[PDB]
């Protein structure tokens, strides 16, 4: 190679820089995969858990993180960087309500998160937070939205989302899935959010190995599903 | 008051295609005069002047700070300054000393740099701008200057009758004031030329 | 041994790191700016990776004031920094002078911002060049900055991938005066010159400067121009 | 200005007049003197208008951020602790007459008093304001331990109406609120 | 390797070895375990005598953070002392700003974010400690937490920190801890320490047992094992 | 100084006058007291004239910064929260009395802001020195959900009550009608006070003033 040894955050003669694009493979040491789907008035997060020990608890494992009453998120990547990322998200959501007097849009929150990650690329002397964040929320006169924020400081909004280890396989499914014209009537959404992940990993859980966050324009509160109603939808797509 | 420490009077008046500005000449401490050639009207570019009245410290101080900001403006831009732009510049300079304010009340008169359009405005001691269409006045003898200008002003006046109106306004109002006088200077500017005259006033 | 830092010279020539940052501009999306007789046309290239991405989320043509627009070719996340810088810097003129800032005056100041990250010694320069447009005092303007801090004025130019084809195209393709409409027809024709796929209303994104202000086009407006576009 | 707070078995009952005056002129004829903080905790404010509006927005910012971290409903004693910290620190600068009341899952109904000094105390019932001195001997001859909710709505309505009849800075219209485990019942009364 | 000097740099596959290096410095520390019953949390530390001139209760690894919270540190002892003073100071600000005792779920979040900040910058290094957090309340029951040098913090029912981390929780999990009282747990902690490595490669050790729960009325203190001496009377019965 | 506002069935009508005095001398016969904030929000100023001017431009700068970054229409509660939090920090040293009005997605909203930082949401407010005279017309002749011309007639009547009280104006009653889609702004809505004509001969002569020293300087 030309071989700058990429020790700090400077350029290469090819034109790119390697330390930030080493953080994209820093997500993959979580050993995890997450999916968000926006089809209609509802939006669904789905993510598996991995409990390796019986001494380890169950309630303190969940990656679903409630940011505000109407905005929830899911975190991938390594664990310790993910929770500190959430603390800035909870903090700056409350400064919006204080400064501006109304509830923050889900679109504006990813601009604030990505700009914090941008400074760590532009200015040196802080490790750039190897974790990824996926949001959901309801916006009036806009419907529901799904956003992803990258460690580079990139964000975009899009319908079907994969993160973790198996992006390219799961996104290959959803292109084949979301090319037709469906109406996604809240059990159409949850079923595909399972069955996009239910071509990929070849697992078979009894219904206690995932988490599902949901939001809906009938109750815009963020909502983590019950183990019983997870079992309901797991045999409702499923005859 | 502090405004009544040295006296002063500045008047501007709008004509047809021209504009006139006048001031007194007396410098003095509260009752004792010192000299009769104190400048209170300063050129800011061509066809655009400014007049200052109030505390004679802040008259000379603001006129130097404003000249400091003007020359930096006219070098980052090849154009000269517009009359509205100067009024916004002065009101910024006065409001920065919001609680330590300069004791002066400026009067700006000038033409448009592109067209022929006249412009007059005056400001408070903290920077409230006020544009008019007939006349603005400032100084200690303000009420005497309102009584003359409300009666003598006409809408569309040549530079001849504009000169005679602001002369009769300044001579009669200042002679009723005690701490203003000792000569009156008049600038009358227009598109083609600039005329400066000094009047025959009471030196008492 | 000189290609790792910024605060020192090479024994013969110039700074190495600024030249490497200009290589990042060449690997960006293509973009075209054309100064017409009565207006300025900006145009860029917006292809998403998959079908999943929404096109109405992130924009390229971006207003700064009501008569000042701005595009780029480089890295998108660094672009959002100096946009928000140029917004707040445009208001500071207006708080002082009570007058909309002329387009020559921002590019004095925005380049002085991009100046400051080329200092010592633990910061990186930007990887974004810009194209700035505006209609101030009748005559329009079309400027271009760079991560070094220089700034110019083009009749027409192009940046991004395959720009040398677009340079040779527009070198043959410019005259002194066309109308604002014919500038749009020739700005889409040069974006089509280096493209891969069916150019639709969502693959491109176009904004213009009238003398009546800055505006970016809706997809319906951009469809009807691209409909029967030569 | 007269404010009122009585706890009962289920929850608490709040009440106030309106009549925001300035000297001898009524600036605001009808005024929300009681303010939501969380879903179960209100406060009614007295003293300077611009001071107590600024304090209540800061406590709502701090308490609202604090419960999202814990993923728990906040305590009423936690909310009364935050007003004490701002009033004791920024004394000699504020004139605040805050009374905090509301239902809590751990403890039921509670009423706290934060006067202009900066102290904090729990009471069975608490009044405050300029016209509070007039009904001040009526309230402890009429109070009785073990009331229902409908008695307390009757109790505070007769209590506020005597000061509103009498004090010149008080009057206008009666705004009431009942906070329990179920919900919040707000109503506007005249009589 | 050749990418692992600073903690501010990534590896070419995407991890930080300075965090990886500091974790296995805790691995060389002696074993300290923790376990919670249905009405309390019981700690236990295998601590070995340095030579002979130790004075029977010096430099203990059972700390006391708050009125109802204590630690069970293992690793670099001096690094844990400074880290314990962060937790002592953190509970005082919550008391002063909110007027009641710190919840353990919130206390572990405040400490782990402080541990996280030493994993980012090149000027400082990560901590070489890991520890336990136990508490008890009547509105919350008993909780038991666990903090690595990276800052990952969540809850267990039983845990172990030291050399025999795997070799201890192999036989923690064969206990029906959901229904045992913590007075029964104290004699059961005693055998788990005493099973693993009494004097094989070492010479001598001494047992320390901390104790919080409903029987202590929410207080956290050391066991009275000078009273009744029932740990060693019952752990040494496993010789056969 | 007399400013007033009202909320009719569709939007908000604001009103003001056109006098600035210094001491007891009329300094300005025509002063614009209704200030721009956003294309849906306007504000009326009372109190110190320079304090209201510099404040109403700062918040109008930040909402233009905020809405252009957001990409949608501003909210009136955002402008309320910026003003009441700014003025509280200066402890009432900045003497500014403001009437804030605009139409949001939620609908019309009218506020009144005091220079210490206390705000009130009301269907109708009056501020200024002649506010007591204008509140007489509102409290006598307000009914909820009026029509367009019924509201414009009420505010023009209420401002005129303050003008024929002292410290009124060299009357040019101003109106700003804000609706959900249409925005109006009327400087000479009603001119009741006309200056009488001048009946004297004031013959000036070209040479009736003695000149000591003349000076000519050409230009280009």
């Amino acid at each position: 190679s030309a071989g700058f040894d990429r020790h700090i955050t400077i350029f290469s003669p090819e034109g790119r820089l390697y330390q930030v694009e080493y953080a994209f493979k820093a997500i993959n040491q979580g050993g995890l995969t997450s999916v968000a789907v926006r089809g209609k008035d509802c939006a669904v997060i789905v993510t598996q858990k991995k409990v390796p020990d019986k001494l380890l608890d169950s309630s303190t494992v969940t990656h679903l993180f409630k940011i505000t009453e109407n905005i929830g998120c899911v975190m991938t990547g390594m664990t310790a960087d993910s929770r500190s990322q959430v603390q800035r998200a909870r903090y700056e959501a409350a400064n919006w309500k204080y400064k501006y007097g109304y509830e923050i849009p889900v679109d504006m929150l990813c601009k604030r998160i990505a700009d914090i990650s941008q400074v760590y690329t532009q200015n040196a002397e802080m490790r750039p937070l190897g974790c990824c964040m996926i949001l959901i929320g309801i916006d009036e006169e806009q419907g529901p939205q799904v956003y992803k924020c990258d460690p580079a400081g990139y964000y975009c909004g899009f319908k079907a989302t994969a993160a973790g280890v198996k992006q390219t396989e799961s996104t290959s499914f959803l292109e084949k899935k979301v090319k037709k014209k469906f109406d996604w009537t809240f059990e159409q959404t949850v079923e595909t959010a399972i069955t996009c992940l239910s071509t990929v990993l070849s697992i078979d859980f009894k219904p206690s190995e995932i988490e599902v966050g949901v939001v809906t324009v009938e109750n815009p509160k963020f909502r983590i599903l019950t183990e019983a109603e997870i079992d309901a939808h797991l045999v409702a797509l499923a005859e | 008051s502090i405004m009544s420490y040295n006296g002063g009077a500045v008047m501007a008046m709008k004509g047809k295609n021209c504009v006139a500005i006048a001031a007194d000449r007396r410098f003095g401490i509260q009752a004792q005069m010192v000299t009769t050639d104190f400048q209170k009207i300063f050129p800011m570019g061509d066809r655009l002047y400014i007049g200052l009245a109030g505390l004679a410290t802040d008259v000379q101080t603001v006129a130097q700070r404003l000249k400091f900001r003007l020359n930096l403006y006219e070098l980052k831009e090849g154009r000269q300054i517009k009359p509205y732009t100067l009024m916004s510049m002065v009101a910024n300079l006065l409001y920065e000393k919001r609680f330590g304010p300069y004791y002066t009340e400026p009067v700006i008169a000038g033409l448009d740099p592109k067209t022929f359009k006249p412009f007059i405005c005056s400001l408070d001691l903290i920077g409230c701008p006020m544009v008019t269409d007939d006349f603005v006045v400032s100084g200690t003898c303000a009420e005497q200057m309102y009584g003359m200008c409300e009666s003598l002003w006409e809408p569309n006046m040549d530079p001849d009758h504009l000169f005679e109106t602001i002369s009769q306004a300044m001579l009669n109002a200042v002679d009723r004031d005690a701490v203003s006088g000792m000569g009156v200077i008049v600038h009358i500017i227009e598109k083609d030329k600039i005329t400066t005259r000094t009047l025959k006033a009471r030196m008492d | 041994g000189y290609s790792f830092s910024l605060t020192t010279f090479s024994p013969s020539g110039k700074l190495v790191q600024i030249e490497y940052a200009l290589a990042a501009v060449a690997g960006g999306a293509p973009s075209v700016g054309i100064k017409a007789a009565n207006g300025v046309v900006l145009a860029t290239e917006k292809k998403q990776k998959s079908i999943l991405y929404d096109e109405r989320s992130v924009h390229k043509v971006e207003p700064i004031t009501k008569h000042i627009g701005l595009v780029y070719s480089g890295m998108g996340p660094d672009y959002r920094v100096l946009v928000h810088r140029a917004r707040k810097l445009a208001q500071q003129y207006y708080l002082v002078y009570q007058e909309p800032i002329p387009t020559a005056q921002l590019v004095q100041r925005v380049a002085s911002v991009m100046q400051e990250y080329t200092q010592s010694g633990g910061v990186r320069p930007f990887g974004v060049s810009l194209l700035i447009c505006g209609w101030n005092e009748g005559r329009p303007y079309l400027f271009q900055s760079d991560p070094s801090g220089a700034y110019f004025a083009w009749k027409a130019t192009a940046m991004g991938k395959n720009y040398v084809n677009g340079k040779t195209f527009l070198e043959k393709r410019y005259n002194e005066d066309l109308e604002l409409e014919d500038a749009i027809h020739t700005a889409i024709l040069t974006l089509k010159e280096s493209f891969e796929g069916q150019m639709t209303e969502d693959n491109i994104e176009v904004g213009i400067c009238n003398e009546a202000g800055f505006r970016r086009l809706t997809p319906t407006e951009v469809k009807d121009y691209l409909a029967a576009i030569a | 200005t007269t404010i009122m707070a009585v706890q009962f078995d289920g929850g608490v009952v709040l009440g106030a007049d309106s009549r925001t005056t300035t000297g001898s002129y009524i600036a605001n004829r009808v005024t929300d003197k009681l303010t939501p903080i969380h879903d179960r905790i209100f406060c009614c404010r007295s003293g300077s208008a611009a001071d107590t509006q600024a304090v209540a927005d800061a406590v709502t910012y701090q308490l609202g951020f604090h419960s999202i971290e814990l993923n728990e409903p906040p305590l009423v004693h936690t909310a009364a602790s935050l007003f004490k910290e701002m009033c004791y620190r920024y004394r000699e600068d504020l004139m605040a007459g805050i009374i905090i009341a509301g239902w809590d899952p751990q403890e039921g109904g509670q009423v706290y008093s934060v006067p202009m000094g900066g102290m904090m105390v729990r009471q069975s019932f608490a009044i405050g304001g300029s016209g509070s001195s007039y009904i001040y001997g009526y309230v402890d001859a009429t109070y009785r331990e073990g009331m229902t909710k409908e008695e307390c709505l009757q109790f505070t309505a007769n209590a506020l109406a005597l000061a509103m009849e009498r004090d010149g800075s008080s009057g206008g219209v009666i705004r009431l609120a009942a906070i329990a485990e179920s919900g919040v019942e707000r109503q506007v009364l005249l009589g | 390797t050749g990418y692992d000097l600073s903690a501010s740099t990534f590896s070419p596959d995407g991890r930080v070895f300075q965090v990886e290096y500091a974790m296995k410095a805790v691995e060389n520390s002696s074993t300290a375990i923790g376990i919670r019953c249905k009405d309390g949390v019981v700690f236990g530390v295998e601590k070995l005598v340095l030579s002979k001139l130790y004075e029977e209760g010096s430099n203990k690894r059972l700390f006391n953070v708050d009125r109802h919270v204590g630690m069970a540190v293992a690793g670099l002892l001096a690094d844990a002392r400074s880290l314990a003073d962060i937790a002592r100071e953190e509970a005082s600000n919550f008391r002063s700003n909110f007027g009641y005792n710190i919840p353990l779920k919130h206390l572990a979040d405040r400490v782990a974010m402080y541990v996280h900040a030493y994993t980012l910058y090149s000027a400082v290094r990560p901590f070489g400690c890991s520890f336990m957090l136990g508490s008890y309340s009547v509105n919350d029951g008993a909780q038991l937490y666990m903090i690595d040098p990276s800052g990952v913090s969540y809850g267990y029912w039983g845990c172990a920190i030291g050399k025999a981390r795997q070799a201890a929780k192999t036989e923690i999990e064969k206990l029906q801890m959901k229904e045992m009282t913590c007075r029964d747990i104290v004699k059961e902690v005693a055998k788990i320490i005493y099973i693993v490595h009494d004097e094989v490669k070492d010479k001598a050790f001494e047992l320390e047992l901390s104790w919080v729960g409903e029987l202590t009325n929410g207080r956290h203190e050391i066991v009275p094992k000078d009273i009744r001496e029932e740990a060693e009377k019952y752990a040494k019965e496993s010789l056969k | 100084t007399t400013i007033a506002g009202v909320v009719y069935k569709d939007g908000i009508v604001l009103g003001a006058d056109t006098r600035a005095t210094e001491g007891m001398v009329v300094a300005d016969k025509n002063c614009s007291k209704i200030h721009f904030i956003s294309p849906n929000i306007y504000c009326c100023g009372a109190g110190t004239a320079a304090d209201t001017d510099m404040t109403t431009q700062l918040i109008s700068s930040n909402l233009e910064l905020h809405s252009l970054s957001t990409g949608r229409l501003p909210r009136v509660v955002t402008a309320n929260r910026m003003l009441k939090q700014m003025l509280f920090r200066y402890q009432g040293y900045i003497g500014a009395a403001l009437v804030l009005g605009g139409v949001d997605v939620t609908g019309p909203h009218l506020y009144s802001i005091y220079p210490h930082g206390s705000t009130d949401k009301l269907p109708y407010v009056t501020m200024g020195s002649g506010s007591l005279a204008a509140m007489a017309v509102f409290e006598d002749k307000f009914r909820p959900d009026m029509e367009e011309e019924e509201a414009k007639n009420l505010v023009s009547e209420a401002i005129a009550a303050g003008i024929f009280n002292d410290l009124g104006s060299g009357s040019n009653i101003d109106l700003c009608v804000i609706s959900k889609n249409k925005l109006d702004f009327l400087r000479p809505y009603t001119v009741p006070n006309k200056k009488g004509t001048r009946l004297g001969r004031y013959r000036c002569e070209k040479g009736t003033t003695a000149v000591l020293t003349e000076k000519i300087t050409p230009l280009e």
